[PDB]
């Protein structure tokens, strides 16, 4: 997947292993807000979630700019809706962008970390991907 | 014909086998309701083999067509729905009959000396049956099929080191797919049926080597008449052949009632979510095993740890193998065992039933607490057997069978 | 809480109306691909020419499966969830669930299609029977008064004694072709057809099973006599 | 929700092209009468924001507020779309496409999202089609097919659906829809 | 009777 | 082990069967080339069963996919080509070995009394093999 | 008919690569090779995956996809009067000699629907798709001078490389088959020595 | 070497 063409605040959807992988170009303000969201996540450190050993435990991505998250809600495997808006009316005022599951109202942050007390029991999966180049990634082969 | 049988007997031990295994084979005359289930297990195995052969004539073991092929059997094939319901009801009835068979073995100490090898072959049969039913349940390729297979094979991912590689090798793919479907179909349709037939042959051969137990646990071979026939023994053919014919007719009445009026059996013989096609991306709100696997599931669910849960589930079945050496009772039948043995058999049956009942539902606080308690009791029935079979006082076994 | 529906699979007229409803209002998104038009016509008593003219809209043959043009992936993209094949939905969900679900759609502006479902909250299905039912909303209406199961009817007229409740499904007046009873009958016929589709062998199964059980009782009598005799 | 009573007064300017009650007399102007209020409001907002390009409406919606648009949409949704007439030589093919779609090409039937009678689903925003002018319906189907109209969302429902319609299919289905009720 | 029961929902008004 | 075999023999006809069928079962000492083919037929039957089980894990018995599934075995399944060749060459070798077995029977009158039932069961086996190979 | 013998070398990676190029450009228009995957062809021919995708995958398919084509068999059967068969196994159905003689035996025959006939395959429904390379071949077969890009030797080499690729496609396991069979037979001779010695020892 | 050996037959002229 060529990822250098994703403008700030937008994501593309790749297809890997039959699953939809959201590749998000995470701008600054979102990465500034994420360190402030630890008070509402059930698994903020992704201790029980599924992710590679080479991604940062907090950003859950190889680099903070890019967020590669298999868009499959942990609870019943539905695809979360990408909501990068700051404070949507129906997401509440505490929203700071992320993923809102529409089937049963499961919420995750922009790092894929599930919110506390939602149907989703674990964070969104982080697929095994690597950076072949600064603008291209491979979803399916582990980073060296 | 006399001349034809004389010709055959010179060239084939037909009369010798008939007089060694069925006629002139003297079984205890006090068999009861609990001794119908070996012949019923044979009948259900024959039913499964025949109906499975016929389903295979129309089934397609591919992820793209398995579910559609099952519906083709259900609707397009003449009487195909009858054959399919015979097969599903026959799997469920196989497990019912086999569980009652094993519980007969527990009740009358029929696993004890000299029938230890009979019990071990029976347990190998049970392992083969569990593998066969698990691999068959994937074949419909419904939601329950796919997701139960997914979880059961992810269990192999719990092995600390080689778990993930072993699970991938079993699946044949990075997930449950049509490769797993075709592989499990081949195993279910030929390999495990052959293994089961061989194991049943070995089981019956071992039994006929050591002779049958009886509800009183009386070794009828001790007392023999002047002809060498046990006093409490009667020829298996014709008396027990006609008794088993009556039992087979009763079983067929129940079996056909289920087939033609309640084939789903309230969603337990044919689970409702399994009537929806397998969806790799949507999992059922609550995924549960077929009822006859539910107890062990509960045990696995009772253990908070994953690897220890898998180990406990495996041991729940493996301990029945060593059962013949756990029982230190001087008597076989529960009729003459002490109060402790009767109490612990009651506890084991209740715990097994409760584990099955609570493994069939989504986790609940009371459900989880009772599942853990029943796991403890299920394992204590075996672990404490070598002790409470000695502490108890047993009644004197009668010389002659009662009745 | 589901509503019970008494579904008569021997009612050919009801199943025919349900098949018409399915072919017109449902086969736009839902397939019945495990079921053939020929078998549906044979079991519902519909002449083959009539089935061709009235229920087959896709150009398929009489012996073809009830396939539709809407692909599952396309529909999953469009609706957020793939409309499942409805041949076996009666077995998957049950007839009571279907009856309650098809009558539980109510307007919900917060939802992608402006509606929600009491039975299936946040369902991705649009309310495609709104023209028939009319606008249904979560409002205040008269509901029979019940006290610990003490259900009050009018002794004289036999109609319920009602009090106002403000969390009930109410159809806005003069908004749909069918009234509550007519839409109830429409949904009942549709669910009856779906119940037939899920289990098309039910009636034949009962007949064959009755004969099998009679034979097995006869055979049991003979086997029991052959056993009790020969055990003397 | 808008007010139909006030929308009638606010919709007088529109009636020049769409007709006083929303039943336009000219084929190229769509009938707004009886159209879903949600769909009408979405289309008007899209045209205001340039998501849908209607050159004949340049600057007509710029001065109308959100409440004015809601009122106009409610007024038009409170009317009844008149039903046209289908071409007999085309009605068969158009009906087959509308009711059945294309199994082989995987094109959905229009009867799902748009009712079998073509009334659409007002709550879902699926537009009323039955009775709509054949010329306008054909133009919209062509625009969806070529991507000229893209305000159907990211899912590209109608772009994908119209990609599978030939020109003859578009003409036949538009003719059938003109007479559908 | 069946034909009336099975009438398609969508009615199309045709020229002539 | 001696103790283990003593335990088994009291519960299974293990040693007795071994000494009735393989050990202490005295066959003529002048078997020649033509008497290899019963054991070889047994081996080919085992090979057919095993290779066919493994082929069934990748075969699709549908007119749309049977040929494609065979090529999938030949190309995508690791060593699947080996298993398929074992199976086909094993069918051919089954008939080679069975024909030589039947011809041994013809040469040495092994069908004659008292082996008429042996021959008839062999012919039933041959009919089953013909049907199996054709299907 | 009388066929021309061709020595097919399945170890010639360059020849198989040229044959794969010819098959992808001139033959996949009407023929599928749907029973083999681009990935395996690349691996066995020594073609890098990126190079295979750039140079030989024209259908937009992935490297791991079967070499399918847009021309459906039914449409092709209607158009040509006969369906262009899948060519993955044609080298086993016909043999390399038959293919080599067939692809070089097209000559001009105005009475035929496509203006050509074939000595090996009389009244065949194939158009002479390699006419640009071979040139105009007419009836004994002779090529009209200055009518094709390649001469007789160059076109023979092209057809030989194409037939070599087809032979590999029909039997992609042949080289691995020989390599494994050598070791299997060595082990079986080794085991035969021991089995024979054991039998000799016991039969004393 | 391999890249030249696998060059597609069809060559296309493009503006600029
Ligand atoms: C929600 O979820 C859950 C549920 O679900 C809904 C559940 O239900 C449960 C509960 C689960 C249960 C209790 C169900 C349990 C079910 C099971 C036990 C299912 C398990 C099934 C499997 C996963 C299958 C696993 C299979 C395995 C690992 C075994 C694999 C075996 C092979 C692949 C065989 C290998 C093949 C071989 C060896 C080839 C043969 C070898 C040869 C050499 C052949 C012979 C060759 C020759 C003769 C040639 C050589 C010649 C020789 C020897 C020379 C001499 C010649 C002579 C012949 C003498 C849980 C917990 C759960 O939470
Ligand atoms: C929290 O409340 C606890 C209630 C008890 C329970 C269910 C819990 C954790 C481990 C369970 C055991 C693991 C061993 O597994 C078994 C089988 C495996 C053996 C290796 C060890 O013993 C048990 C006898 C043993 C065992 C199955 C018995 C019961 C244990 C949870
Ligand atoms: C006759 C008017 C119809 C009946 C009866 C049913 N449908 Fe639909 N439907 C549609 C979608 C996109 C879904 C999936 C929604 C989700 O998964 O959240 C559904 C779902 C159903 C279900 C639920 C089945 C289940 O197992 O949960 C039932 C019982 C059902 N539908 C019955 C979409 C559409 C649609 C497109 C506009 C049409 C015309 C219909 N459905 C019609 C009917
Ligand atoms: C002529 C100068 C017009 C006047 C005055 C108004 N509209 Fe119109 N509109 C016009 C045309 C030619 C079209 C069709 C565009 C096309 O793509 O062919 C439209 C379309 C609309 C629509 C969309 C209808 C639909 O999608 O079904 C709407 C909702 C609409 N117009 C609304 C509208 C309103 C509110 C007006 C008064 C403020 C109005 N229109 C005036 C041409 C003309
Ligand atoms: C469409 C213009 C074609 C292209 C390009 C190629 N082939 Fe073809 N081929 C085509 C048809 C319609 C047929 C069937 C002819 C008939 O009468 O049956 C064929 C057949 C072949 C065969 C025969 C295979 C067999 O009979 O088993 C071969 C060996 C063959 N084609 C090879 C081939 C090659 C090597 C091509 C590229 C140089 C090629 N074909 C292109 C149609 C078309
Ligand atoms: C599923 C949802 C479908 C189905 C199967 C079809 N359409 Fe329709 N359509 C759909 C939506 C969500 C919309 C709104 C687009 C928007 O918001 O801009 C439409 C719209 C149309 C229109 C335009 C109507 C107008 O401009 O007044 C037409 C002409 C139309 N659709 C036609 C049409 C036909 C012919 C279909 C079957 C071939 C069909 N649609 C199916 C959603 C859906
Ligand atoms: C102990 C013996 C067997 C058991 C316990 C068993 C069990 C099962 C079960 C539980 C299913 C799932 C059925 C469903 O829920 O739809 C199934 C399916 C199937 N079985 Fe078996 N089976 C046995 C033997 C066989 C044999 C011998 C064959 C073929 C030779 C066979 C062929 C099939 C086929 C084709 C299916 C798929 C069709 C269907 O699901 O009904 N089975 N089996
Ligand atoms: C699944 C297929 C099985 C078949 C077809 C089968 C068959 C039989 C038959 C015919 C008998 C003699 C009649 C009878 O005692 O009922 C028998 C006895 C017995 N079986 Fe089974 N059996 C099966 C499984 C099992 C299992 C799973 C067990 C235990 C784990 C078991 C343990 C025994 C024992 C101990 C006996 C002899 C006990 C006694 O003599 O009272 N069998 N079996
Ligand atoms: C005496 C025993 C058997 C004989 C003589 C036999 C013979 C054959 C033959 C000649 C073929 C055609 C192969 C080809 O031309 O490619 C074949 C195909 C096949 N056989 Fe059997 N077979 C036997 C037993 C079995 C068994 C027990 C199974 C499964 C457990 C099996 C599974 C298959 C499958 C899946 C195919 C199709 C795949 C293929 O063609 O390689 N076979 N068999
Ligand atoms: S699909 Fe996400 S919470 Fe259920």
């Amino acid at each position: 997947v060529n990822v250098g063409k994703i403008d700030p605040g937008q994501q593309i959807i790749a297809e890997w292993r039959g699953k939809p992988v959201f590749i998000v170009h995470r701008t600054k303000e979102m990465l500034d807000a994420l360190p402030s969201l630890e008070g509402q996540l059930a698994d903020p450190d992704s201790k029980a979630s599924e992710q590679p050993e080479y991604v940062d435990p907090k950003l859950r991505s190889i680099k903070p700019e890019l967020a590669v998250i298999v868009g499959i809600c942990t609870h019943l495997g539905c695809s979360p809706t990408f909501r990068p808006e700051v404070a949507p009316a129906d997401l509440g005022p505490d929203w700071k962008g992320g993923y809102f599951c529409p089937c049963h109202g499961s919420h995750y942050d922009l790092a894929g970390r599930v919110y506390k007390g939602q149907p989703a029991p674990l964070n969104l999966p982080i697929p095994p991907y690597t950076f072949d180049a600064d603008d291209v990634i491979t979803i399916g082969v582990d980073q060296e | 014909m006399n001349k034809f049988m004389a010709w055959v007997d010179a060239r084939f031990p037909a009369t010798k086998m008939w007089e060694d295994h069925l006629s002139k084979y003297y079984a205890p005359k006090n068999f009861n309701f609990w001794y119908f289930f070996g012949s019923l297990a044979l009948l259900v195995l024959v039913n499964q083999i025949l109906t499975g052969i016929w389903l295979t004539m129309s089934f397609t073991p591919s992820a793209e067509e398995a579910f559609a092929s099952v519906e083709y059997i259900m609707r397009d094939v003449d009487y195909g729905w009858i054959i399919r319901y015979m097969h599903s009801t026959g799997a469920s009835a196989f497990f019912i009959v086999v569980y009652l068979h094993m519980f007969r073995g527990l009740l009358y100490g029929s696993y004890q000396k000299p029938r230890e090898l009979v019990w071990i072959f029976g347990m190998l049969i049970y392992l083969a049956l569990m593998a066969e039913a698990f691999m068959g349940y994937l074949l419909p390729w419904g939601q329950m099929s796919y997701w139960g297979a997914q979880v059961i094979i992810s269990l192999f991912g719990a092995i600390p080191v080689v778990g993930e590689d072993l699970a991938q090798w079993i699946r044949g793919d990075f997930l449950i797919s049509g490769i797993t479907l075709n592989r499990f179909f081949a195993l279910h349709v030929i390999a495990l049926p052959i293994v089961l037939l061989g194991l049943v042959v070995l089981h019956i051969l071992a039994l006929h080597e050591v002779g049958s137990n009886n509800p009183d646990g009386v070794d009828i071979k001790k007392k023999k008449d002047e002809n060498g026939v046990p006093l409490d023994g009667i020829a298996f053919h014709p008396y027990y052949t006609v008794k088993d014919i009556v039992g087979v007719v009763v079983f067929l009445f129940i079996f056909c009632t289920v087939i033609f009026f309640f084939p789903e059996m309230g969603g337990y013989f044919l689970e409702k979510p399994n009537f929806e096609m397998a969806n790799q991306f949507k999992t059922p709100e609550h995924i549960a095993p077929v009822w006859y696997f539910t107890p062990f599931y509960a045990i696995l669910r009772a253990v908070p740890d994953k690897l220890m849960g898998v180990v406990a589930m495996g041991a729940a079945i493996a301990v029945l193998f060593v059962l013949p050496w756990l029982d230190r009772s001087p008597v076989r039948s529960i009729r003459y065992k002490g109060w402790l043995s009767k109490l612990w058999l009651v506890i084991f049956a209740v715990s097994f039933v409760i584990l099955g009942y609570y493994g069939a539902q989504a986790p609940s606080p009371l459900g989880t607490t009772l599942s853990r308690v029943c796991t403890v009791l299920y394992f204590a029935f075996f672990i404490l057997m070598p002790f409470y079979t000695r502490m108890e006082k047993t009644k004197p076994v009668p010389e002659r069978v009662t009745g | 809480q589901l509503d019970h529906v008494d579904i008569d699979l021997t009612d050919k007229a009801a199943m025919q109306d349900g098949a018409r409803t399915f072919a017109n209002y449902c086969m736009g998104c839902h397939s019945a691909k495990f079921q053939r038009y020929e078998r549906v016509a044979t079991d519902l008593g519909i002449p083959a020419d009539l089935m061709m003219e009235k229920l087959v809209f896709t150009g398929a043959k009489i012996g073809d499966h009830m396939d539709i043009g809407m692909k599952p992936a396309d529909a999953k993209t469009w609706f957020g969830a793939a409309p499942p094949d409805l041949t076996l939905v009666a077995r998957v969900r049950g007839t009571d669930w279907l009856y309650s679900y098809l009558r539980s759609f109510y307007e919900d502006p917060k939802r992608p299609w402006g509606v929600n479902n009491v039975i299936f909250p946040n369902v991705g299905m649009p309310n495609v029977l709104a023209p028939l039912q009319g606008r249904q909303v979560i409002g205040c209406k008269q509901v029979q008064v019940v006290e610990d199961g003490k259900k009050q009817f009018d002794p004289l007229t036999g109609t319920p004694l009602t009090h106002e409740a403000c969390d009930q499904l109410t159809v806005v007046p003069k908004t749909g072709e069918l009234n509550e009873a007519q839409f109830d009958e429409k949904v009942k016929n549709l669910v009856t057809f779906l119940a037939y589709s899920a289990n098309p062998n039910k009636l034949a199964s009962e007949r064959i099973g009755t004969y099998v059980l009679l034979y097995l009782a006869f055979f049991f009598v003979f086997a029991y006599l052959l056993k009790r005799e020969y055990w003397k | 929700a808008g007010d139909a009573a006030a929308g009638q007064a606010k919709a007088a300017v529109c009636g020049a092209c769409h007709g006083a009650d929303g039943n336009s007399p000219a084929p190229n102007f769509p009938k707004l009468a009886g159209q879903g209020e949600r769909y009408l409001l979405k289309q008007m907002h899209d045209i205001k924001d340039g998501k849908r390009t209607v050159l004949e409406m340049t600057g007509l919606l710029t001065n109308l507020s959100d409440q004015d648009l809601a009122d106009i949409a409610a007024y038009f949704a409170s009317q009844k779309m008149s039903v046209g007439m289908a071409d007999p030589n085309l009605v068969a093919q158009g009906e087959a496409l509308f009711r059945g779609g294309k199994i082989a090409e995987g094109m959905p039937a229009c009867t799902g999202c748009h009712s079998p009678s073509g009334v659409g689903i007002a709550t879902a925003g699926f537009p009323h089609l039955g009775g709509q002018h054949a010329t306008y319906v054909a133009k919209q189907l062509t625009d969806f097919r070529e991507g000229t109209r893209t305000n159907d969302g990211d899912t590209k429902i109608m772009q994908s659906i119209a990609a599978k319609l030939s020109n003859k299919d578009i003409a036949a289905i538009s003719s059938y829809i003109q007479g559908l009720h | 009777a069946i034909a009336k029961r099975l009438e398609p929902v969508g009615k199309v008004c045709v020229q002539g």
